[PDB]
RNA sequence: AAUUGUUGAAAGGGAAGGGCAUUUGAUCA
RNA sequence: AAUACUGCCAGCUGGGACUGAGGACUGCGACGUAAGUCAAGGAUGCUGGCAAUGGUUAUAUGCCGCCCGUCUUGAAACA
RNA sequence: CCCUGAAAAUGGAUGGCGCUCAAGCGUGUUACCUAUACUCUACCGUCAGGGUUGAUAUGAUGCCCUGACGAGUAGGCAGGCGUGGAGGUCAGUGACGAAGCCUAGACCGUAAGGUCGGGUCGAACGGCCUCUAGUGCAGAUCUUGGUGGUAGUAGCAAAUAU
RNA sequence: UUGGCGGAAAGGCCUUGGGUGCUUGCUGGCGAAUUGCAAUGUCAUUUUGCGUGGGGAUAAAUCAUUUGUAUACGACUUAGA
């Protein structure tokens, strides 16, 4: 139930990790630009990691688009769900982690009634 | 084409043969080299003896057991020549090396198989007439090889056996040629000649 | 609200495609492909088996025959890129191929859910095949060794180079 | 018939590479019986198949094939350049692949 | 933990060359083994098929002490207490029910091929 | 640089293939005579053939005709430069220097 | 978290760690 | 006379690879006397298979890859 | 061209293997391989030249068209993520589970970061427009706490002896 | 199945007589399909365990004690139904 859109292509499907993250525990897996005078990553040698650049972006037509073709929208109540009544073709509901099951079931029922796709249907539900 | 290619070492230049065999092994063809003691190298015997002495001089100072292993057998010399050509450190180079089998003389599992020569690595086809060459067997036995007589006796016995086999094969071939000649001058023969085969 | 509001929503109205100036034209077959030509199939079940080209169907597949008293390939359609046309040719004059057409070979798309997890031919198709092959062998028998030639299957031997072989 | 072959033997030499930089997207295939580009300009556009075998059945068969096509000629020894849908695992530098005769123009 | 320890021939049966004969650890392990045997007997498990299926030794909080060194320096002289746990089980493993059916997906060409083999072979 | 006397055929090929104009300081491709007439009609040039004529035969408005055309961005020669070292004179065996009528082959190879 | 013990998985011819592409194993809509 | 060499064709044609962007019409052209058509300001038609492709991670393979930060013209340094 | 002149200390350098009508040397001619170089195309960002209140229809800081460019230390400017608090709003979430932690599970964004699935867990927490700062760590022989290789190792040998 | 040759890595080769098939050397008959325009369209070999029949025999090493041609411990060398 997605509008006709061009095939989503990603110029870099990998994750940009900080240098020496796998070497030192203090260095977390969050990108930080190397500002050292003799940093090989900063000097962009051959065989090292790749810094994020402006060219690694994505097409604006297929930006913020899930693989199912529906944009992700965070909802918290039935009133929030009513917002995407005439925009179910491009936006998909997503229940946040702070909603209990007693409201999750009602939200799912309303989404089914209004034909709104939910990205997390099996959330906090009995197995 | 052949799964295993047997190459004779007679009258073959060591460097050119080593390059050809290394290229074939990297391509992925199984190669066995026989009679490596008859390999010929350009230059004089004294020249190659001095070169081998210079190679022998190289050794690790602190522990000579960890230095370069100067193998003396002609087959091992050929193997070292090919190893200096193939990247033995990599797994692909290791596989190419295990694809190689170098022997002195004609082993029992290879005497009864066809032997192949390399036309682009032969002394009689590359070296200028009148140029001085040497024998790998003589160089090895002057450097320290100690099995020159054993391989010579084995080669003589194998040559006698192969001569008897070739006498029998020549008799059979003469009989087959006579049979083909008798079968010729027929309608099938004329049709085959018209169609080429 | 976890997310306040999207300021502008894209309109969920589909846009018609622009008019395309891409017409269709009949396929131009190779000069070596002419009805009555002996062909060798490269891909499929009946590969290597030798067949005879009869008619060019409108769906850009050649109508081919494997006359059933020779090698057993049925009257089928074959792609132009999976056939080699040999030099020898047997004419197909007097053999009617007007009945065969695209809707003759109806797929009748198989049912979806009920798959062949475990465990036929039409008498009309058998009749058309017999009618064709009768005249096919009637003409083929005029020249020697064609029957055995077509019964045999093509194969590549050692030392055979296709770029120097005149098929 | 003892022989049932409808393809041409080929050897996977290596990728289109340089002294220190290699490109896995394009490979080099050597064809037996071809020695010059003049006769190498016949197996162009043909489909090359790597037919390997695994120990786990995927869809009823343990034999899996990787498909590609011949793009152009590489060198004067008859070697050709090949582009595959999935690049070869680089462990097959010398493996035997099957170059089919389709699409056939002759 | 066999760095710079002596070698012996009593450990040849295990394939190692460096082995020792601990005393306090052996007594503690034997006591806990007898406790586990008593627990199993109280529960109702016969000792015929009882085997030690799990054991674990962790490091407990250290009992800090003091030592005296040269030039009036104070150093670190604590102990390394052990937290020991073990589980014995009755051994019983004859056979299982294997895996599920593992339904395979068959292409139309594959189905035709198997049909041909069935029709041709007896 | 390498420079030489061009011919009518190579001039026409260059203008047809890589012919680009300069309108409003922009590189607008020339695929119709209307743009050429609009941007050069004051000088009597109104078609691509007229522009080619002004290029081949130097006339009163050759300066404006050349200034209207964007410099041609050619590729590397298809058949190669033909010399082992480009940075040597043509008499010395390189692409550097005047090539006279030989520039036509190089230009068509690069175009 | 540093550190440590068991279970389950992988690798280990004088290091490990990373990037470019893929096979195989595990997992995933 | 023919041929070698160079240059031209707004002469024809065989084979192979990459790319499919734009989304009712607007303009410049051709065929067609005329309806209408077109390779003409960005690819459509038909058909086949499946309901495996692909994402994350480990190993393996071919190639590349010196230790982070500072001082310095010069750092990885035996600073 | 080659040879004597021409002798330095760990064992080694046209990179080596090796090469002799060379795979050495000078010159003449073709084919072949490649740079983040050149030409075209797809996408992102920046700049420039413009169109678009004749609307229900909102963001003219919005949308669209065309062209050109995209390196970089110190440094400047601009656009954004996140943290502790305050105002307005979501008559926001939550003991049927808020915060926190774990999670070679998944999604979005080039990136800082955000979100979902599961386990532990037990009372608070979040989005939007702004204001405020004791607001982001990888080092400073940085301050405090804890923990590893060394390492079950050195050692537990003066003072006659059990 | 009879015999012979081969020790370098022989582990293979030749040969004698019979049996079991095929024989496309030549001439006929029969069936080939509904696998759908190609989707490797298997039949080869490298180990481990399991199950079925025939066939071959019922052994050593280490620790423990001790010996000394031996030694830091290892290890070597011995012995004791």
């Amino acid at each position: 139930a997605s509008l006709p859109h061009p095939k989503i292509v990603k110029k870099h499907t990998k994750k940009f990790k900080r240098h020496h993250s796998d070497r030192y525990h203090r260095v977390a897996e969050n990108w930080r630009k190397q500002k050292g005078i003799d940093s090989v990553v900063r000097r962009r040698f051959r065989g090292n990691i790749s810094q994020p650049k402006i060219g690694y972006g994505s097409n604006k037509k297929t930006k913020f688009l899930s693989p199912s073709g529906h944009k992700t929208f965070l909802v918290a109540n039935v009133k929030d769900l009513e917002t995407l009544t005439m925009h179910t073709k491009t936006y998909a509901a997503e229940i946040a982690h702070n909603i209990s099951a007693k409201n999750r079931v009602v939200i799912l029922a309303r989404a089914k009634a209004l034909g709104i796709k939910v990205t997390n249907p099996k959330g906090r539900l009995a197995l | 084409v052949e799964p295993v290619v047997v190459i004779d070492g007679k009258g073959h230049l060591v460097g050119r043969l080593a390059s050809v065999v290394a290229k074939q092994l990297l391509n992925g063809q199984k190669i066995v080299v026989v009679r490596a003691e008859e390999l010929n190298i350009s230059g004089e015997f004294f020249r190659n003896k001095l070169k081998y002495h210079d190679f022998l001089r190289k050794a690790t100072a602190f522990n000579k057991t960890r230095g370069p292993f100067h193998f003396r057998a002609p087959s091992r010399i050929f193997y070292k020549a090919l190893r200096g050509m193939v990247s033995h450190k990599t797994a692909r180079g290791k596989a190419a090396l295990e694809r190689l089998k170098v022997f002195e003389g004609i082993p029992p599992p290879y005497d009864k198989k066809k032997r192949v020569v390399v036309p682009q690595a032969l002394r009689v086809l590359r070296l200028k007439p009148g140029r001085k060459y040497t024998t790998l067997g003589k160089l090895s036995t002057s450097v320290g090889w100690k099995y020159e007589d054993v391989v010579a006796k084995l080669e003589a016995k194998r040559k006698v056996s192969s001569a008897e086999y070739y006498a029998k094969k020549r008799a059979f071939t003469k009989k087959v040629a006579s049979a083909n000649a008798t079968a010729a001058e027929s309608d099938v023969a004329k049709q085959l000649a018209a169609l080429g085969y | 609200t976890a997310q306040q509001a999207p300021k502008w929503y894209p309109s969920e109205d589909v846009a018609a495609p622009k008019k395309t100036r891409k017409a269709v034209r009949p396929q131009k077959l190779r000069a070596s492909l002419v009805p009555g030509t002996v062909l060798i199939l490269l891909a499929g079940r009946f590969r290597g088996k030798r067949v005879v080209y009869l008619k060019h169907l409108e769906d850009n597949t050649l109508l081919v025959t494997g006359p059933f008293k020779v090698n057993g390939v049925p009257l089928r359609r074959v792609n132009a890129r999976y056939v080699i046309a040999t030099s020898t040719k047997v004419s197909v004059e007097g053999v009617n191929v007007e009945k065969f057409n695209v809707e003759y070979f109806a797929k009748e798309k198989l049912t979806k859910k009920e798959k062949k997890e475990a465990n036929e031919i039409k008498t009309e198709r058998v009749e058309d095949q017999k009618v064709v092959d009768k005249a096919l062998l009637a003409e083929i028998k005029k020249t020697p060794l064609l029957k055995q030639y077509l019964s045999a299957s093509f194969s590549l031997k050692n030392g055979d180079k296709p770029h120097l072989l005149k098929f | 018939a003892e022989s049932h072959r409808l393809y041409v033997k080929g050897k996977h030499l290596s990728y289109q590479r340089s002294k220190r930089v290699n490109n896995p997207n394009v490979s080099l295939i050597k064809i037996e019986g071809v020695a010059t580009p003049q006769d190498a300009q016949f197996y162009l556009g043909k489909r090359i198949a790597y037919v390997y075998r695994a120990s786990k059945e995927v869809r009823g068969s343990k034999i899996r094939v990787m498909w590609g096509k011949v793009t152009r000629t590489h060198g004067n020894s008859g070697v050709v350049r090949a582009t595959f849908r999935n690049n070869l695992p680089a462990k097959t530098f010398g493996a035997s692949v099957r170059i089919f005769l389709y699409p056939s123009n002759i | 933990f066999n760095s710079s320890i002596g070698r012996t021939a009593q450990g040849k049966e295990f394939g190692v060359t460096k082995a020792r004969w601990p005393a306090k650890s052996v007594k503690f392990v034997q006591g806990l083994l007898q406790n586990a045997a008593a627990n199993a007997e109280a529960k109702g498990l016969d000792a015929t098929k009882l085997y030690v299926s799990h054991i674990q030794v962790n490091q407990a909080p250290k009992q800090r002490r003091r030592t005296y060194r040269a030039h009036g320096r104070i150093n670190k002289y604590e102990s390394s207490p052990s937290h020991i746990e073990l589980v014995v089980t009755e051994k019983e493993e004859a056979v299982a029910k294997a895996a599920e059916k593992k339904v395979v997906r068959l292409t139309s060409r594959q189905r035709g091929r198997i049909a041909a083999q069935k029709r041709i072979a007896a | 640089v390498a420079y030489g006397y061009p011919s009518y055929s190579t001039i026409r090929q260059l203008v047809y293939k890589r012919g680009f104009g300069k309108i409003n300081k922009q590189r607008v491709p020339l695929s119709d005579n209307a743009i050429i007439e609009a941007n050069l009609g004051k000088y009597g040039i109104l078609s691509i053939d007229d522009l080619i004529h002004e290029i081949i035969t130097v006339g009163p408005h050759f300066k404006q005709a050349n200034n209207f055309l964007w410099p041609f961005k050619l590729s590397n020669p298809s058949g190669g430069w033909g010399v082992p070292r480009k940075f040597k004179h043509f008499i010395q065996g390189g692409s550097f220097g005047n090539r006279e009528e030989f520039i036509n082959k190089l230009v068509k190879s690069m175009n």
